[PDB]
């Protein structure tokens, strides 16, 4: 079926170039639907128009006035790829960046997972994880809640599951903030039953991809 | 250059109709699409051909053209749909697709109040010189919420850091953390550790404490 | 050099 795979998180630093890849499933990048585009997300300025790239009878590629003289998109064909070259990249430039494809005369329905870019100088950290354990002599009432605390990271990517991702239900993963410190803390919560507090184990399962850490933790009282 | 000039927010009532709408220079031809942003993770098609539905969509979802003008019907508004929402065509020759700035949809609903939980440092982070008490508010409407840090029954002013949860999409209700990063020797001085909290949906301000060593 | 179809 028609699945697009994203690159992972970028750190890229102020003066060099991005590089991002979308790989297609389910559908040749030569057909004739002919959008295989990509777009970003920044905070305040929105969902910005990057570039296009057509079909073989000629492989047309039309890029935005806004960003034409530094983008460049580039199949491959032998891969079933679609890839993002940005030049001189600026610090304006860190965002999430999306792909996505369009049937032919009617829509923009696929999408990528994202990929966030981070245009700085500083160096990869890993982060540290802290149980935020549940109270036992309090919890009552409203039900039990625990959670994770995931602290000085860089770059602001990481992801947070919990029990392997089979809770799913009742998380509340929050944004991260950065510090005075220039590193980024993250916090994941899920309320529970307060009865299943030593009947089931609660571990948070958080990946930080740029700095390819994967740790486990268990929230216990 | 091309340009799409839509509004930058809209509000209403659950059960109600919402009218968003987009204008455009080139929109007489071209046709129209629709998305939708709710923060976190990929936009989501709502509307193509200007009215046709994509399948998945709530039948509420709906939109007419009107020329240079393109618009977004929503009726009864259900509060799941508090999103952003874009409008985007292409230029005339269309070899340039563009976006709008983005509306924000509001949908004013209820009023729940928070689930509030306290979290001590774990001494794992106190083997590091630092300290980070965790004040949690769970799953009420109105974003606008305080929370009072206290010490030895003294506030404390830009020492703390705050941040919402957007879309569950279980009940769409904000949750709120608020940190308090202090010293290891700070924090073993001062003895209780309390949040107050106060909220539209709260008779009184409720408080949760804990004392160290406990 | 034409774009996908117009309206």
């Amino acid at each position: 079926q028609v699945q697009l795979q994203q690159s992972g998180p970028v750190l890229v630093k102020p003066s060099q170039t991005l590089s991002l890849t979308c790989a297609i499933s389910g559908d040749s990048i030569s057909s004739d639907t002919t959008a295989w585009s990509w777009i970003r997300r920044s905070p305040s300025r929105g969902l910005e128009w990057l570039g296009w790239t057509y079909y073989r009878s000629k492989w047309f590629n039309y890029y935005a006035v806004s960003v034409k003289g530094r983008v460049t998109i580039n199949p491959d064909t032998s891969k079933n790829q679609f890839s993002l070259q940005l030049s001189s990249v600026t610090p304006e430039d860190t965002a999430v960046y999306y792909c996505a494809r369009g049937n032919g005369n009617g829509g923009m329905d696929v999408w990528g997972q994202g990929t966030t870019v981070t245009v700085s100088s500083a160096s990869t950290k890993g982060p540290s994880v802290f149980p935020l354990a549940p109270s036992s002599k309090s919890t009552s009432g409203g039900t039990a809640a625990l959670g994770c605390l995931v602290k000085d990271y860089f770059p602001e990517p990481v992801t947070v599951s919990w029990n392997s991702g089979a809770l799913t239900s009742g998380v509340h993963t929050f944004p991260a903030v950065l510090q005075s410190s220039g590193l980024y803390s993250l916090s994941s919560v899920v309320t529970v039953p307060s009865s299943s507090l030593g009947t089931q184990t609660y571990i948070c399962n958080v990946n930080h991809k740029p700095s390819n850490t994967k740790v486990d933790k268990k929230v216990e009282p | 250059s091309y340009v799409l000039t839509q509004p930058a927010s809209a509000s209403v009532s659950p059960g109600q109709t919402a009218r968003i709408t987009c204008s455009g220079d080139a929109l007489p031809k071209q046709y129209a699409y629709w998305y939708q942003q709710k923060p976190g993770q990929a936009p989501v098609l709502v509307i193509f051909k200007d009215s046709e539905r994509p399948s998945g969509v709530p039948e509420r979802f709906s939109g007419s053209s009107s020329g240079t003008t393109v618009t977004l019907t929503i009726s009864g508004a259900q509060a799941e749909d508090e999103a952003d929402y874009y409008c985007q065509s292409v230029d005339n020759s269309g070899f340039y697709q563009v976006f709008g700035g983005g509306t924000q949809l509001t949908v004013l609903r209820t009023v729940a109040a928070p689930s509030v939980f306290i979290f001590p440092p774990s001494d794992s982070q106190l083997k590091s010189g630092t300290a980070s008490v965790v004040c949690l508010l769970n799953n009420f409407y109105p974003r606008e919420a305080k929370v009072q840090w206290k010490v030895d029954n003294a506030l404390q002013s830009g020492n703390s850091q705050e941040s919402v949860t957007e879309q569950d999409s279980k009940d769409s209700t904000y949750s709120l953390s608020s940190t308090l990063t202090l010293s290891k020797a700070d924090y073993e001085k001062h003895k209780v550790y309390a949040c107050e909290v106060t909220h539209q949906g709260l008779s009184s301000p409720v408080t949760k404490s804990f004392n160290r060593g406990e | 050099p034409n774009p996908p179809k117009p309206m």
